RNA sequence: CGCUGAAAGCAUCUAAGCGGGAAGCCCGCCCCAAGAUGAGGCCUCCCACGGCAGCCGGUAAGGACCCGGGAAGACCA
RNA sequence: CGAUGUCGGCUCGUCGCAUCCUGGGGCUGAAGAAGGUCCCAAGGGUUGGGCUGUUCGCCCAUUAAAGCGGCACGCGAGCUG
């Protein structure tokens, strides 16, 4: 999980979703999953 | 396009009866019970039933398509029934029925003894494979889940609890 | 929950398998239940015990109609042990059996007012290297104009001791039905002749 | 001390 | 002439059915009935308002995120002593606080204020024991 | 981290709903505690005293004073 | 400025959390063990000594760890000097 301010796509398999009031960035690899904080 | 207004085919004889907020489904296997949105309205006909959104605001399409699914998983619990399959993999691993019970062998100090659930029935095939039954679709898929929690796929390793179908990605190890 | 009340009256130690366990002896029974109060009739449940026979020509009315209702002879001390309801209408040291765990509540002893390196154990000043007039004293108190107080709960010097206490989790080691003595390994608060109360613990 | 010379107050008895 | 001041009244018991009404709009109309400025000689430093019962108060009805959000608190004096309790749990344990507190908060302060505030008698549950009073139930 | 699941035929832990999950939070343990003036509860005892929500008196159940003391204690308690 | 005693130490705490340890996590260029990095978490814990007035720092021997800051560079009607 990467926590940062600018959380964007990083492939073209990366998905942005909103959880419960917050910005996900959720994937199939791993190394892409982003939380906005 | 939509899902909300495909219309739900309903087997003989499950009979479905609407209610405020809640239609019953009653079948050969068992009865479940559908909470529903007052928003939405459930419609009965010719051995299909139908639900209908007042307005094409996004409360009211983001319920009517969940409320068709809902129900139309209720009509194939009560008549086919759910499943899932496990697939235990690793040298040691294995797993056996004790009375009701699932006792798993999967590399700890202890087996691990899982308990079904009420409606959810436990059955062992080969050693190497469990499936959980039951007329709840979600329910079969919230035992199913703990089941496999018990120990997960190795990420390096073809060890673990694995979904049917599940596709087997490892990475590297020196 | 099973309760006793009694009296301690000292200390020794005995041997048992090589070993010496350090004992504190207690006078526990027999306790006449006096009163019982109910769900229905207090709100909760609870056994009020009798301990230790009174003169009569000391106890007054009030209290000797209190008696009189339950059919007791006068009796010094009267407490209650809560969720206990014995089958009989006598409670005896009989009710614990060597083996089983029990707390014990007693009165501390008393060492009045005390300082604050004997009630909290601070570490006084020094001796010497310059030390004036503070070897036993607390030192700082506070900070300075935030918050220009004292926090309450500050440890200071004050009465000390004659409190109630609960040791807990004390191996009875022992009983000897025939005296109402009840041996416990280790020790217990307050005197020898003090008033303790024994119940089954709390711990598992 | 304040007392002695170099400071001048809070610190030491009287002398004035 | 000077302006009329009312001898000492007999007061008014009412009866208000709190099930399903917003808390913070019911203990406004309380406040009110406990004030007595419903009535046309008030008088606004003697104790002349109604005594008000209040039944059901475990079903208040509030709105957005308060039954998670609404944090109640308490100071004990010591250090680290902020206690925080949320609404949901408040309704849980000691439900008639959640109203008492709207409607404590809404009556004046002082001696008086304090002396209204015990007019107020809070039950949850649909009864309460003021038969003997007959209050005159009231509509809100 | 999930289950079920639309909006958005797929996908999504979520928008309806349901799980799991910290030495932390609430209880549980130990101690204080009804001046909690919102002054609570239970058991028992005395009782309709004599004189023009009040007054003065003689008592009841009880209590205090005094005394002998106390692993209680500065005095008080 | 008709006085708001000035470093440090000692004593006594208490708070913050940008967390040193302990508890829970995601990612790892995570085989295991052990690390790295980020997230949640302030309940409790956070040693003894040599040098120097020292704060700090270096060093010795340990440790789960030897955290960083605020409280008038916390605290001299509490001590030291
Ligand atoms: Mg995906
Ligand atoms: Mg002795
Ligand atoms: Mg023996
Ligand atoms: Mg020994
Ligand atoms: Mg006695
Ligand atoms: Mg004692
Ligand atoms: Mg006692
Ligand atoms: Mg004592
Ligand atoms: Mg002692
Ligand atoms: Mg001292
Ligand atoms: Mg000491
Ligand atoms: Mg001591
Ligand atoms: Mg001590
Ligand atoms: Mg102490
Ligand atoms: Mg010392
Ligand atoms: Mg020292
Ligand atoms: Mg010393
Ligand atoms: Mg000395
Ligand atoms: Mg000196
Ligand atoms: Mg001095
Ligand atoms: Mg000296
Ligand atoms: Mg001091
Ligand atoms: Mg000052
Ligand atoms: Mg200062
Ligand atoms: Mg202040
Ligand atoms: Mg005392
Ligand atoms: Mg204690
Ligand atoms: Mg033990
Ligand atoms: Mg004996
Ligand atoms: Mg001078
Ligand atoms: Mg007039
Ligand atoms: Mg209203
Ligand atoms: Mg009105
Ligand atoms: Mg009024
Ligand atoms: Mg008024
Ligand atoms: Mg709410
Ligand atoms: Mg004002
Ligand atoms: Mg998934
Ligand atoms: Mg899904
Ligand atoms: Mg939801
Ligand atoms: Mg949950
Ligand atoms: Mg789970
Ligand atoms: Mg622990
Ligand atoms: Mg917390
Ligand atoms: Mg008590
Ligand atoms: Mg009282
Ligand atoms: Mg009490
Ligand atoms: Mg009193
Ligand atoms: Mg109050
Ligand atoms: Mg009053
Ligand atoms: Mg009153
Ligand atoms: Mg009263
Ligand atoms: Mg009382
Ligand atoms: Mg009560
Ligand atoms: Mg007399
Ligand atoms: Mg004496
Ligand atoms: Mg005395
Ligand atoms: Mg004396
Ligand atoms: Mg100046
Ligand atoms: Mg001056
Ligand atoms: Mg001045
Ligand atoms: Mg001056
Ligand atoms: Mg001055
Ligand atoms: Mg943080
Ligand atoms: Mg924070
Ligand atoms: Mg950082
Ligand atoms: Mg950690
Ligand atoms: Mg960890
Ligand atoms: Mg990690
Ligand atoms: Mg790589
Ligand atoms: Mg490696
Ligand atoms: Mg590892
Ligand atoms: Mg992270
Ligand atoms: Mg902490
Ligand atoms: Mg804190
Ligand atoms: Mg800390
Ligand atoms: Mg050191
Ligand atoms: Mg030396
Ligand atoms: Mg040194
Ligand atoms: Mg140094
Ligand atoms: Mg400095
Ligand atoms: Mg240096
Ligand atoms: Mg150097
Ligand atoms: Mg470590
Ligand atoms: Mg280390
Ligand atoms: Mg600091
Ligand atoms: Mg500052
Ligand atoms: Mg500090
Ligand atoms: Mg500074
Ligand atoms: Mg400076
Ligand atoms: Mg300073
Ligand atoms: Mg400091
Ligand atoms: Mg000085
Ligand atoms: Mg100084
Ligand atoms: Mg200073
Ligand atoms: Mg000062
Ligand atoms: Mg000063
Ligand atoms: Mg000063
Ligand atoms: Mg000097
Ligand atoms: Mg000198
Ligand atoms: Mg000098
Ligand atoms: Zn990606």
């Amino acid at each position: 999980m990467k926590v940062r301010a600018s959380v964007k796509r990083i492939c073209d398999k990366c998905k942005v979703i909103r959880r419960h009031g917050r910005v996900y960035v959720i994937c199939e690899n791993p190394k892409h999953k982003q939380r906005q904080g | 396009s939509r899902i909300g207004r495909l219309p739900i085919p309903v087997p003989k004889g499950v009979s479905v009866e609407v209610a405020p907020g809640r239609v019953k489904v009653k079948g050969p296997k068992g009865e479940l019970e559908v909470p529903v949105s007052p928003e939405m309205r459930v419609v009965v006909e010719e051995g299909v039933v139908r639900v209908e959104r007042p307005s094409d605001e996004r409360r009211h399409k983001s319920l009517h398509g969940l409320t068709r699914t809902l129900i139309a998983n209720a009509v194939k619990g009560v008549s086919e029934g759910y499943s899932k399959e496990l697939l235990i993999k690793g040298i040691g691993y294995r797993a056996r029925l004790v009375g009701r019970a699932l006792e798993l062998t999967v590399g700890f100090s202890h087996p691990v003894v899982v308990e079904p659930p009420e409606g959810i029935t436990f059955e062992v095939p080969e050693p190497t494979r469990v499936r959980v039954s039951g007329i709840d679709k979600q329910k079969v898929g919230q035992v199913a889940a703990n089941i496999r929690a018990i120990r997960k796929p190795s990420a390096y390793h073809e060890k673990g609890i694995y979904y049917a179908g599940e596709p087997v990605r490892l990475k590297p190890g020196k | 929950m099973k309760g006793i009340l009694g009296v301690k009256v000292g200390m020794t130690r005995i041997f048992r398998d090589d070993r010496a366990v350090p004992v504190t002896v207690i006078l526990a029974g027999p306790c006449p239940v006096v009163q019982r109060r109910t769900p229905e009739k207090d709100g909760y449940t609870a056994v009020q015990l009798g301990f230790l026979p009174q003169n009569p020509k000391r106890v007054n009315r009030p209290l000797k109609g209190h008696f009189a209702k339950a059919g007791v002879e006068p009796v010094r001390i009267l407490r209650e042990i809560r969720d206990f309801n014995p089958e009989g209408d006598t409670v005896t040291v009989e009710i614990f059996k060597p083996g089983e765990r029990v707390d014990v509540t007693g009165t501390s002893k008393g060492r009045g007012f005390a300082g604050v390196m004997k009630r909290w154990n601070f570490a006084g000043g020094p001796d010497s290297h310059g030390a004036h007039k503070i070897h036993r004293h607390p030192g700082s108190i506070g900070n300075r104009k935030t918050p220009g107080r004292v926090y309450k709960g500050k440890k200071m010097a004050g009465h000390y001791g004659a409190e109630r206490v609960t040791v807990m989790n004390l191996e009875v080691v022992d009983v000897i039905p025939e005296e109402n003595l009840l041996l416990v390994k280790g020790a217990v608060p307050g005197p020898n002749g003090g008033l303790v109360i024994v119940r089954e613990t709390k711990k598992a | 001390s304040p007392g002695n010379c170099a400071s001048c107050s809070n610190s030491a008895s009287a002398n004035c | 002439m000077k302006t009329y001041v009312p001898k000492q009244v007999e007061p008014r018991w009412v009866l208000i059915d709190a099930e399903g009404k917003t808390l913070g709009r019911l203990a406004t109309k309380i406040a009110t009935l406990l004030r007595g400025k419903h009535r046309p000689d008030w008088t606004p430093n003697v104790a002349m308002g109604d005594f008000v019962v209040v039944v059901n108060a475990d079903k208040i009805r509030v709105t957005g995120k308060k039954l998670e959000q609404k944090i109640y608190t308490r100071y004990s004096g010591y250090p680290g002593g902020l206690k925080k309790i949320p609404l949901e749990k408040m309704l849980a344990t000691h439900p008639e606080r959640v109203l008492e507190h709207a409607v404590k908060g809404m009556l004046p302060k002082g001696p008086l204020g304090r002396r209204l505030f015990k007019r107020l008698k809070v039950y949850a549950g649909p009864d309460h024991p003021h038969q003997a009073q007959r209050p005159e139930k009231l509509e809100v």
